[PDB]
DNA sequence: AAAACGAGGGCCAGTGCCGTAC
DNA sequence: AGCGATACGGCACTGGCCCTCGTTTT
């Protein structure tokens, strides 16, 4: 709709005129991403790795090759995780059921002639005994659904579906309502040892791991989520005469922006540079609109910063050079407030840490 | 042509003054000495139209010049002396700008205090400087008090604007400002920073005190000890340079009180305003005391320094000026970055060595370490007290699944944790340093509650005394030590006993690993104590040392580090590289404060010469500014310049970090600096003081002939002639010579020449004994040389002859001693007496060397003054724009412009010539040699430096950064006459 | 050339015996271990910090791995060059400005027929022709500076000034491996040739405001192999004469180190208020510091064993939880740099770790 | 329960060696 | 009478005054 157009003028996506359709975006075919989309994706992936690093006991990060080891590119992100299985058996001391997570750029063919598309996906391969396989599969279902629910503006948009077949005993798929058509966001399968037993026969005496004085070849859980589709999901979840993207604070790429109000004076630039440094010193993404060069209107400025999903906008006028007072302006409430420049860092940090809840 | 050297002069027709017996004695002296192999190489004689002389001699020329240059200022000072003081106001006005206090101390809002002259002392809150905050100034009419904009509470942004105090009056005579350390006040003047100007000059009471009744640093050290038989008679006639002391000296009034809180340097701006009235009052006391002191000093200085040359010379010497730009800030940033990097590397390596050496604590294996056993090796674990009870021991009191139903067991463990936390806090008290680590490691760590805490062991050094022993092997030996001096180094049989006993309890001393390390070293108390290297057992004593001081630590022994002995391990070339790192940051370590804090005021595009804006340089949103060097006009000895930063400013070495500091003074576009270095002054001065005492001509001495014989251009000076003996070129030979003239001590010349040439002691000693000929000879029981023809006699009464003393042969030290015996002023020529504390009247005086040095260095400083007044005289008389001066004792550089640079250099040559002729005339004759009459080098370029071709370290590429090139001079500048119409 | 066993034993690398210097330098290695990819993660993040975040006018770019028209990309410079106009629109034509990206690249290699992939962090700096060599010198000094820190011996990393076949100036960054120097990062000054070739029609949309005039941007480029860098730091971390006593430990810089602290259980056995260890665990990971869990264990062995096991993993500190700490509240601590026992409080330990990393990042 | 004495660390100035210039 | 001289600073080290806290006291 009118969301794809404000992602072009605000650089969430790369420049296109024909391959800007919903179908081409759902496709791996690109026109990749604009800086905003890149940062959104990076924060999203950071939170993903965070939502799986807090998980007890231990999951080891790995990286797989992209091409065929014997001469070709990868479709799934499972094989590479399976190759490092026997090795990472040593590090866990073969003690308990354990997993391997990884985030990578996987490919898939897109259909004149036919081309190839890219999607950046995050996968987790969870090795667990057959008896406690299904239960852990449901566990991961819950934790993943909750994961998509945390940053969501609406939990009803995210859905979870059950299924099965002859190859997979029980599987679950995570869908996302658009609502121009509910789409696939993540797949959770319960593959047997066949996949693993196919690339190590044999003497298969290496594969079975200890399970309380018990030797047993572990059932394999295949977690596979898409972060591009997820990015688009949250983008459509944030779209709200007003045209403002209300992405989640922890997820939002740039979370604050500051300009000047008084005419182009070196001192204003000095103060703004100071605040720039102070804010970047405590890990806060800030957009420098004080460069500037003109600082035209304030309304189209706020419109620009709202279409960029900036949490707070800051204005450094000439009065700031006296009292230290500065013009704050929210996004979710758009309330024009004012406060001292020294207590800005603390307020922002506290606001970000307050959004930490599940 | 003629008389072995003279030029075409119009400085007096007569003249000889032949002295035939005298020149016969001189020629006879120079034949037996003996030098009679003349090279006969006539320098190209110069014919030019000299500027108007005012007659009769050049003495009265310079006198009239110096008087007319200092007449308005003298009048102003006289207006300060006969001034009737209006009393201090009852209360100070708390208003921005100036406030005039006239009748009954009322408040008259004024922008500029229009007075012919006034005393001054500015105040500055150091807490957020270097911006002026308070000021008080009294005038022959009334009082004035200036306040800065720091009256309103704001969040300012200091980029050093034109906020400094305004003092100069506008045109569309005239000014004089006196004060204690007047240059610091001058640096806070709004209109002193402008490229042009200025009519206003300054008078320093401190410099004046130094000129009148000053004292040496050595005299200062024992003056303050007042809290060598007749060395205490000058204790009450002079004083240290403090304001309270100099007031208690010249006024002798009640002891003025000093601020007990030091609020301007200890406190903030907040606690200043709370005590505004009082601080103002303090400033008033200061300017009042300064006024009294000045009033008492001016006539004294005028008496002791009668020649106006010194007056005007001291006037222009105070108004120095250093133009700069953004490249300064770039210089600061880059140099500081380089410094922090090298220090990061060094400290990283050292703390790495310190970390891996901390592992041999367990168990007691440190006693075997030949380097690490003197120190602590402590093991603490304190402390706790009992509060729980009673009578029970608190020291001893594989299943697979997948559960998650206990979703809130996490916050349970969390609650358990936090509840467990806030119940131990009352068990200890004050967090001490890490006890688990040995003491030597605790000391080598920053405190935990320190705002600048860095991880692991910081504070590593270089130049400490723990770390050099921590690693370094020691001169073909193993251990190094310290007690009264560190490892012995640089700056008929003898035997010494040994011993070894035990008694308990001291620290264990190993001495086997030493022997084995010696074995490992030679794998590739006696003997081996002379030239080789070894360490005994215990004792401890010298047993084969040459230095009488020691050296902690070896930080300038690179050739004795990159030749084998000595080295370090582990290991390899880490030693020489560490020493390199030290040498690189040696300058910036002891200067970074003075350089980075060195303020500078930027002037906007409104208050600058538009004739520069027209020049094809803006430059690209570039800022242009400047800084006044802030120099004490006269400091001992003799009345030279004294400045914390720019006088101790390192030269251009490709090794040092902040070595570009000298070349950062970049002249504004359209402008260029033209300067010169006297080569040489002190040597030729000593020479003249020799030949003018011996005879009438200039070459009638053994020493005074070799001086004015060599040319530095494609030739060999006297310094260069002693440097090629060999010999070491060239600064070293200079140090050897100037060291010889002021006390050529046999062991000093020994260890020095041996330090500079790097050979063996015997041949060196031979060379020294060969060169000690110059000072030889000299004079019941006594030295076997007197006025009688033989010393041996029987009961011969002659106590009336033991009053004469003087060396013989080559040198002329006898005259330098002659000026050092007179109990009366001793002022040649001109011509100013100094210090009631060094005058042999009522002083032992036992300060001979300081007085000889005073003689010749004063000749150098009077030389400086003469150069100044001369340069100023033909800079205003003619159309030479840019009169701003920048001098360093010998060298002197003027800030001119690109179109008047050659005529300015010409003015320099003129100046030098006239000054040389002055020194010649003050002793006779007016005739002067050739290869000494004119400057050999005259630098003309954008930034100031040593040579015309400059390289650097930190910016790596000099011309890579926006620079130009220099030009040597020369003989080609002798084609542009002082008249405006040239080329 | 024997620390390989330490790379296999503790997975910073693959456990395959076929890991020759060629196989690693080419990018044909089977893959890095978890500790290895975490090490490379922190190294790359430390690139991202001291290149993109701190310096303005620098924005992240997402270049694809292939071409819409088989072989892949050999460098991620081009894909960045493609995004020039839009990233000119977001900066309002205010050059100099740069685009950085850390992407894996594929190099064709003829083994004396295969293809080796290696992760590279490239930054393309669009700068006016008036200030090309100055920015080249700047980035040379700052890249070299960024690589010379973290090092236990910065003397190894060197730089080489070299010129193009045409005349374009460029600089190469070397690390001194035990078998000689090796290229790890390449800096070049491309004279706006490629951009001109990419936009033949309208050269107007390429003009960037130098200040008072719009000029054609000269293209600077710095490509840093983070794999070879990771290996370089891995070698630098490991220790060398008359030391009298040797211990196996790799001293990685505390910032890029894979596992920060290691939490264990001592004395031993003690049940069952050991749930506090879980508390310290989640508290630690909440503040983003890597903590190894020493709970389920088969050893039950000498402390020197797991101490050496943690020093082979370059773990900074070893925190020990015993029952006496369950009593009062002073856990044990053993630093890697200096092996020494030290008692400390809990929240004091958390904040000590945070301050340790934060201050290590500084001077 | 309550008064007193000794151990620990910071702020202070003095002192010894070294860094530069001219 | 015997002699390096004029300065400007820095950092490393130290013995002593002073405040705080604990070990020891009605
Ligand atoms: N050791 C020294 N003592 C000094 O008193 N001086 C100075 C005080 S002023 C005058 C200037 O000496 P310079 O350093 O410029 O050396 P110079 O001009 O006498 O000799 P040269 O021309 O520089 O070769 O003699 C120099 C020394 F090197
Ligand atoms: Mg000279
Ligand atoms: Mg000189």
């Amino acid at each position: 709709l009118a969301l794809l157009e404000i992602c072009q003028r605000r650089h969430f996506l790369s420049g296109s005129k024909q391959q800007l359709s919903r179908d081409s975006l759902l496709s791996g075919c690109h026109p990749g991403f604009g800086p905003l989309g890149v940062e959104l994706r990076k924060n999203l992936a950071a939170e993903w790795w965070t939502s799986v690093v807090v998980f007890r006991e231990q999951v080891f990060p790995v990286d797989a090759l992209h091409h065929k080891p014997g001469p070709k590119l990868r479709e799934n992100l499972l094989h590479g995780a399976l190759e490092h299985y026997v090795n990472c058996l040593d590090l866990v001391n073969k003690r308990l059921p354990y997993g391997l997570a990884q985030i990578g750029v996987c490919f898939h063919p897109v259909f004149g002639v036919k081309s190839i598309g890219e999607k950046t996906e995050a996968s987790l391969v969870w090795f667990t005994p057959p008896r406690t396989s299904n239960q852990w599969l449901d566990f991961w279902l819950r934790h993943r659904l909750q994961w998509w629910r945390k940053f969501a503006m609406s939990p009803s948009n995210f859905s979870s579906s059950d299924c099965q077949d002859e190859e997979g005993r029980k599987g679950n798929k995570l869908y996302y309502n658009f609502p121009w058509g509910k789409e696939l966001i993540e797949t959770l399968w319960n593959l047997g040892d066949h996949e693993l037993l196919h690339m190590y026969p044999g003497n298969v005496s290496k594969l079975h791991g200890r399970d309380g004085r018990k030797n047993v070849v572990p059932c394999v859980l295949s977690v596979n989520g898409d972060l591009d589709r997820g990015m688009l999901a949250y983008l459509y979840d944030s779209f709200q005469h007003r045209k403002v993207l209300k992405l989640h604070p922890c997820l939002a790429p740039i979370k604050v922006a500051l300009d000047v109000g008084r005419g182009p004076t070196l001192e204003l630039r000095q103060v703004c540079q100071g605040l720039f440094n102070e804010l970047l010193e405590n890990g806060i993404s800030v957009w420098p609109g004080y460069l500037e060069t003109m600082q035209s209107s304030l309304e189209q400025l706020y419109s620009k910063y709202d279409e960029m999903s900036i949490l707070f906008t800051v204005l450094v006028t000439e009065t700031t050079l006296e009292n230290g007072l500065i013009h704050l302006r929210s996004r979710d409430t758009t309330m024009k407030e004012m406060m001292h420049i020294s207590k800005l860092k603390d307020f922002l940090i506290k606001y970000i840490s307050s959004a930490k809840n599940v | 042509m003629l008389s072995r050297g003279l030029h075409e002069q119009i400085f007096g027709q007569g003249g000889e003054m032949p002295g035939e017996a005298a020149v016969r004695r001189s020629v006879e002296h120079l034949q037996k000495h003996g030098l009679w192999g003349q090279p006969a190489v006539p320098l190209p004689d110069v014919e030019l139209r000299l500027p108007p002389l005012y007659g009769d001699n050049l003495d009265q020329h310079f006198r009239l010049l110096a008087q007319k240059q200092s007449l308005p200022y003298l009048e102003a000072a006289n207006l300060l002396l006969q001034a009737q003081l209006p009393p201090k106001p009852p209360a100070w006005a708390w208003a921005e700008g100036w406030t005039r206090y006239g009748p009954e101390g009322e408040a008259v809002p004024v922008a500029i205090p229009e007075e012919r002259a006034l005393v001054f002392d500015v105040e500055v809150c150091l807490a957020e400087g270097t911006c002026p905050t308070l000021a008080v100034a009294i005038s022959p009419s009334a009082w004035y008090s200036w306040c800065s904009q720091r009256l309103v509470e704001e969040r300012y942004s200091w980029t050093s604007q034109l906020s400094p105090a305004d003092l100069i009056p506008l045109e569309v005579q005239e000014q004089l400002v006196v004060g204690h350390n007047v240059s610091f006040d001058r640096a806070h003047i709004r209109e002193q920073y402008l490229i042009q100007g200025s009519r206003m000059r300054f008078l320093d009471t401190m410099s004046m005190h130094m000129a009148i009744s000053g004292l040496s640093s050595f005299q200062r050290s024992l003056w303050i000890a007042a809290k060598a038989i007749s060395s205490w008679d000058w204790l009450d006639i002079s004083s240290v340079n403090s304001l309270a002391e100099v007031h208690r000296l010249y006024v002798g009034g009640p002891p003025l009180e000093k601020e007990p809180r030091e609020l301007f340097v200890k406190g903030t701006m907040k606690d200043i305003r709370e005590n505004f009235q009082d601080l103002m009052q303090y400033c008033a006391q200061d300017v009042w005391a300064t006024h009294e002191v000045f009033q008492q000093q001016l006539p004294l200085f005028l008496e002791r320094c009668p020649h106006p040359v010194t007056l005007a010379g001291m006037l222009e010497m105070g108004v120095s000026y250093l133009p700069v730009n953004q490249n300064w800030e770039r210089y600061l940033a880059e140099a500081q970055g380089t410094y922090e990097e090298l220090q990061r590397e060094m400290k990283k390596s050292l703390m790495d060595l310190a970390n891996d050496a901390c592992q041999l604590l367990s168990g007691e294996r440190y006693k075997e370490d030949p380097w690490l056993w003197d120190l602590e090796w402590d093991l603490q674990e304190f402390k706790q007290k009992k509060a729980k009870k009673v009578k029970k021991e608190p020291a001893t009191a594989l299943g697979p699944c997948s559960e998650e139903e206990e979703f809130q067991q996490d916050v349970m463990a969390r609650a358990c944790l936090q509840k467990l936390k806030g119940t131990t806090e009352l068990l200890p008290k004050r967090p001490q340093h890490l006890p688990g680590h040995p003491g030597w490691y605790r000391k080598l760590c920053p405190r935990l509650d320190d705002p600048a805490w860095t991880p692991g062991p910081s504070l590593l050094s270089l130049q400490m005394r723990v770390t050099p022993k921590l690693m370094a092997l020691t001169w073909d030996g193993f251990p190094l030590h310290y007690s009264e001096r560190h490892g012995w180094g640089y700056l008929n049989l003898a035997k010494l006993p040994t011993g070894t006993t035990l008694e308990s309890a001291g620290v264990v001393c190993p001495y086997r690993a030493i022997e084995s390390l010696y074995r490992k070293h030679c794998l590739e108390p006696y003997n081996d104590v002379d030239i080789p290297g070894c360490w005994f057992f215990k004792l401890p004593h010298k047993d084969g040392n040459s230095c009488n001081v020691g050296s902690p630590f070896a930080k300038d022994f690179l050739p004795k580090m990159e030749d084998g002995t000595l080295q370090a391990g582990p290991g390899g070339a880490s030693g020489p590289r560490a020493l390199e790192i030290n040498k690189m940051i040696s300058f910036w370590r002891n200067a970074h404060k003075r350089i980075s804090s060195q303020m500078v005021v930027w002037l906007p595009r409104s208050a600058l010469p538009r004739a520069v804006i027209r020049h094809p340089d803006y430059d690209e949103e570039g800022l242009y500014g400047a800084i006044l060097p802030q120099v004490v006009t006269a400091g001992t000895i003799t009345r030279r310049a004294v400045e914390p930063t720019w006088l101790t400013a390192s030269n251009a070495r490709p090794d040092r970090v902040g070595s570009e500091l000298k070349a950062m003074v970049q002249a504004p576009p359209g402008y260029t600096l033209v300067g010169a270095d006297v080569d040489s002054q002190e040597l030729w001065i000593a020479a003249v003081l020799g030949d003018a005492h011996f005879a009438g001509m200039h070459g009638c001495t053994a020493f005074g002939w070799m001086t004015l014989q060599g040319r530095k251009s494609r030739g060999t000076d006297l310094h260069s002639k002693t440097a090629t003996t060999v010999g070491i070129s060239r600064e070293h030979a200079k140090i050897f010579n100037y060291g010889r003239i002021y006390g050529a001590g046999q062991p000093f010349a020994e260890r020095l020449l041996m330090q500079f040439n790097h050979r063996l002691t015997q041949q060196e000693a031979a060379e020294k004994a060969q060169q000690m000929y110059a000072a030889t000879k000299g004079l019941l029981r006594k030295v076997q040389r007197e006025t009688a023809r033989k010393s041996q006699w029987k009961k011969w009464e002659v106590v009336a002859e033991r009053a004469w003393k003087g060396g013989t042969e080559s040198e002329m030290f006898n005259k330098l001693e002659s000026i050092a015996t007179s109990d009366i002023p001793r002022t040649p020529v001109l011509g100013c007496c100094i210090s009631r504390a060094l005058e042999p009247s009522a002083v032992q005086e036992e300060f001979m060397t300081s007085r000889v040095n005073w003689v010749v260095q004063s000749s150098a400083v009077d030389y400086l003054h003469l150069m100044l007044v001369a340069m100023k005289w033909l800079f205003e008389e003619f159309a030479i724009d840019g009169r701003f001066c920048i001098s360093i004792h010998d060298e002197v550089r003027y800030l001119v412009r690109e179109e008047d640079r050659y005529r300015a250099a010409l003015a320099l040559q003129i100046t030098n010539l006239l000054t040389r002729c002055m020194f010649a005339y003050k002793l006779g004759l007016n005739d002067l040699p050739q290869s000494v009459a004119f400057f050999s080098a005259v630098d003309i370029d954008r930034c100031l430096r040593k040579e015309v071709t400059m390289d650097c370290k930190t910016p790596s590429n000099p011309t890579g950064m926006e620079r130009r090139y220099g030009i040597p001079q020369g003989e080609a500048l002798d084609i542009y006459q002082i008249i405006e119409l040239t080329k």
